[PDB]
């Protein structure tokens, strides 16, 4: 009863870890995908400051 | 004569008590005996539990 509860135990803990970095995966590639956009916006900028008039 | 009738009260009394000291032996042996068993039987207690162990894993 011992090891059988223990071996379970952590089977169960396991399988909430992975589950975990899962989540963490998928959110931090939601993270790069914004600042990806960001770095775009910025690029864009730098092209606007190009144009004197409007830039004036 | 009676002697020797005396000699056999002491030599039936002696064998009784030899048949005494077989039957203590007899227990000893019995139990050493059990002894063993109870080891062969948790060990394969220990070998059903093992393979359940693995199964499991």
């Amino acid at each position: 009863e011992k090891k059988e509860k223990q071996i379970e135990q952590q089977k169960k803990i396991q399988m909430s870890n992975l589950m975990n970095q899962a989540r963490l995966k998928v959110l931090r590639a939601r993270d790069d995908l914004i600042t990806d956009l960001l770095n775009e916006a910025k690029q864009r900028l730098s092209k606007v400051v190009k144009d004197t008039t409007r830039y004036q | 004569s009676q002697t020797q009738g005396i000699q056999q009260l002491l030599q039936a009394e002696k064998r009784a008590a030899e048949k005494v000291a077989d039957a203590r032996k007899r227990k000893a042996r019995r139990l050493k005996q059990a002894k063993e068993e109870a080891q062969m039987e948790v060990e394969q207690y220990r070998r059903e539990r093992e393979q359940e162990f693995q199964s499991k894993q």
